């Protein structure tokens, strides 16, 4: 869930 | 040398710093307080230790 | 050859020791080396040659 | 050879260069190599590590 | 007997003989590493005096054991560089080889 | 120009509330960025 | 749980630009930013020149007559040549010039995917009226730093000795710096901004780099014995004549295992193999304890 | 080049034979990585033979420490040069100064 | 005794690796320990690594 927050933060790029 | 300067800079106190005087349950949240930049590495603090 | 034995013996001498002499023996060797020539036999000895 | 730090090391160990350890343990490497069957013979082991 | 600088080297593959010219000297500009043959050299040693198992081995595999030993100059182990120059010195009166 | 993903992952945990997880193959310098960014997020957020 | 996104991308030069990120929560500017800096510096597509064959040059340690630059200097200059390609992973260009004067990067022949970011870039100078240099500049694409020394292991006949290998400089990124300033969006308690000011050679667009960076970053989150060895050697290891080798390869015989299965009958029936070639093959096979018509039964295992 | 210098490095570089120093002032007729040819000014020039000073630069060659010793031209085609000026730098020298 | 001599001249290019000795002009010696990526390098506010 921690790193999932990270993945959510990147959801507007990749 | 490097190591002893490390433990010296770690274990030491200045007169005033972040989190001066506060209280914490143990070393865990002490380090947790430091690593988050909330509390200074060297600050006068009462903590519960076992 | 001289393998695990003193010196080595002429084909005729090997013939005397085998009671069956001359050309006969010369053939066996030829077919013997032949059997050792083909691989699965020869693969172990082959690496010895650099 | 010349020496370096390697602070990541535990007290019971030391960093040993690849090539050096290869050359040093050469007979052991030969022996193990033909022990497991990776090499037909000692000659083949030599040729392999070479 | 006299030693030869010839490119004819007992027991070497085409990969080994590749880096040498017809005369047996490495080409200028050829990048080399340890083990590469820089100058093929061969010295006479006759009647190798083998043993029984070796005699069987040779008769099985049909290999002529050369009367010449490989003295060739090869790149020292571990050093890798590019050959920028080659010089050949010959005794006054001895016939110069092809490369020279 | 394909990339590298980790193939040996093992979680060795002590008791229940404590855990030590390890990941074997990471490209050079990826271990620090991953380790750190996740530590920052884990603690601070 | 507000996710960030990008805003104005300010290009101040062909060289470098400042990319900005608006919606950033407490402390996330640093966590995202430094991690982004890492991947940005480390892993990025690059097209840096690898192989160079020059005119009369056997090695990089010579000097060509008519040019004041040493060959090594010219290679070092080429390594600093920034090019961008589109459809090709590896293209080869051709450089040609003569007469007195500087040879720039615009003096090369222009290809389909070739884009020269620095036309003024100096490869080498020309000191004499009649003096000419031609070269093939082999430019391939890759990631990270690939020195020339580790480039040789595979080998496989780099025999064209006129070809000098050069160290791979693959990476658009020169300098990356990230500054977080408090960013006030109309209504919100407190949020941060991310100003990533990067430095490039122009061969990569800022949006593209910033995109792939977080692409990879998220992409890491995806997880949180009998028979003779000699039978599998290529036919080239037999060191046959060119003719015999080509003939065998034309008959689908690529390895020694394939050859030892064939008989004299069958080989003589081929369109290109005479008695001389067969004699050669039998000779080289017998010289290594092999022959024709050899059966190994089980071709192949895996 | 030393970023933090003394002012001696110029003297050490020049006084040692590593660098190539102009014999006579003039202009550079030809500048190659191989050689440098300088057309001498008439005042410093002798009456007979006319002549130009041609300096043949030493190129890559073995040093005593098994390092490399090589010269590079620091001058450009058709440039003013003065007597006792550095025409070319030796190994570990920058523009007449000493870069170790 | 020597008929002919062949001198080959190699040019080897080595850059830098751990174990090499480096020093300033002040008598401060040292040996390169590890070669660190640009990524891990301490950098100023300008973003320029050291």
């Amino acid at each position: 869930r921690a790193a999932t927050i990270l993945a959510e933060q990147l959801e507007a790029f990749v | 040398q490097d190591v002893v300067l490390g433990l010296y800079y770690m274990t030491r106190d200045c007169v005033n710093a972040k989190g001066e005087g506060m209280v914490l349950t143990g070393p865990k949240e002490a380090e947790r307080l430091y690593r988050s930049g909330l509390a200074s590495l060297h600050a006068r603090v009462k903590v519960r230790i076992t | 050859f001289g393998i695990d034995m003193n010196t080595d013996y002429t084909l005729e001498e090997v013939g005397k020791q085998f009671d069956v002499t001359r050309e006969r023996i010369r053939q066996i060797e030829a077919k013997a080396l032949r059997k050792l020539r083909h691989p699965s036999r020869s693969e172990v000895l082959r690496s010895f040659l650099d | 050879s010349v020496i370096t730090v390697g602070p990541y090391l535990r007290l019971h160990q030391c960093g040993l260069p690849k090539k050096m350890a290869l050359e040093l343990f050469k007979p052991f490497i030969y022996g193990k190599l033909e022990l497991r069957g990776l090499a037909t013979t000692i000659k083949a082991a030599k040729k392999m590590v070479e | 007997g006299p030693e030869e600088i010839t490119a004819d080297i007992p027991n070497v593959g085409e990969a080994a003989l590749s880096k040498l010219d017809e005369s047996g000297i490495v080409y200028i500009g050829a990048e080399v590493t340890g083990g590469d043959i820089l100058v093929g050299k061969v010295t006479p040693k006759g009647e190798t005096q083998l043993t029984p198992e070796e005699k069987l081995l040779r008769a099985i595999f049909g290999e002529k054991a050369s009367d010449v030993k490989d003295s060739s100059l090869r790149v020292p182990n571990g050093v890798s560089g590019t050959v920028i120059d080659v010089q050949v010195f010959t005794r006054d009166g001895v016939e110069k080889d092809k490369r020279a | 120009t394909e990339f590298l993903k980790p193939r040996l992952v093992d979680i060795e945990q002590v008791s229940s509330t404590h855990a030590k997880v390890t990941l074997e193959p990471l490209e050079r310098g990826f271990g620090h960025t991953l380790g750190n960014a996740l530590r920052r997020i884990l603690l601070s957020s | 749980f507000l996710k960030p996104r990008l805003v104005d991308i300010e290009q101040v030069s062909s060289t470098h630009a400042k990319v900005t990120l608006e919606p950033l929560e407490r402390g996330f500017g640093h966590t995202l930013g430094n991690a982004l800096r890492r991947i940005l510096l480390s892993s990025m597509p690059g097209c840096a020149v690898t192989e160079v064959e020059i005119d009369g040059v056997l090695h990089e340690y010579s000097t060509k007559e008519g040019v004041q630059e040493d060959i090594l200097e010219i290679l070092l200059n080429l390594k600093g040549l920034a090019v961008r390609v589109q459809g090709k992973d590896e293209v080869i260009l051709t450089l040609n010039k003569s007469g007195i004067g500087p040879v720039t990067a615009a003096d090369i022949t222009h290809d389909g995917d070739v884009e020269i970011v620095k036309p003024q870039h100096v490869i080498c100078h020309l000191t004499d009226e009649n003096a000419s240099i031609s070269m093939r500049i082999k430019v391939q694409r890759g990631r990270g730093y690939v020195p020339a020394s580790t480039r040789i292991h595979s080998e496989e006949d780099e025999r064209p000795i006129g070809r000098l290998l050069v160290d791979a400089c693959y990476s658009p990124v020169e300098r990356i710096a990230y500054n977080v300033e408090a960013a006030r969006v109309e209504q919100r308690t407190d949020l941060d901004k991310l100003v990533i000011e990067m430095e490039t050679n122009g061969t990569i667009d800022p949006e593209e780099a910033i995109r792939r960076a977080a692409t990879i970053l998220a992409e890491q989150l995806e997880a949180f014995p009998e028979f003779d060895p000699i039978l599998l050697r290529p036919v080239d290891d037999l060191e046959l004549t060119v003719r015999s080798a080509n003939c065998l390869k034309a008959e689908a015989i690529h390895y020694i295992g394939d050859l030892v299965q064939r008989t004299e009958v069958e080989l003589l029936k081929t369109p290109n193999l005479g008695k001389k070639s067969l004699t050669e093959i039998k000779d080289v096979l017998a010289s290594r304890g092999l022959s024709l018509g050899m059966r190994l039964e089980n071709w192949p295992p895996a | 080049k030393p970023l933090v210098g003394t002012g001696m490095e110029r003297a050490v570089a020049v006084d040692s034979g590593v660098t190539a120093v102009a014999k006579r002032g003039g202009v550079v007729q030809y500048v190659d990585a191989s050689r440098i040819v300088i057309k001498v000014n008439e005042d410093e020039m002798y009456p007979g033979e006319a002549g130009i000073d041609i300096y043949n630069l030493t190129k890559y060659t073995r040093s005593n420490q098994n390092t490399c010793i090589n010269q590079m031209p620091c001058v450009s085609l058709g440039e003013p040069v003065e007597r006792g000026d550095v025409l070319a730098d030796g190994p570990s020298t920058d523009l007449g100064e000493l870069a170790l | 005794g020597v008929l002919k001599i062949v001198k080959v001249y190699l040019a080897v290019k080595r850059r830098i690796q751990p174990g090499d000795k480096m020093a300033g002009r002040h008598g401060n010696k040292g040996v390169i320990s590890k070669i660190n990526p640009i990524e891990d390098m301490p950098y100023d506010e300008n973003g320029t690594p050291v």
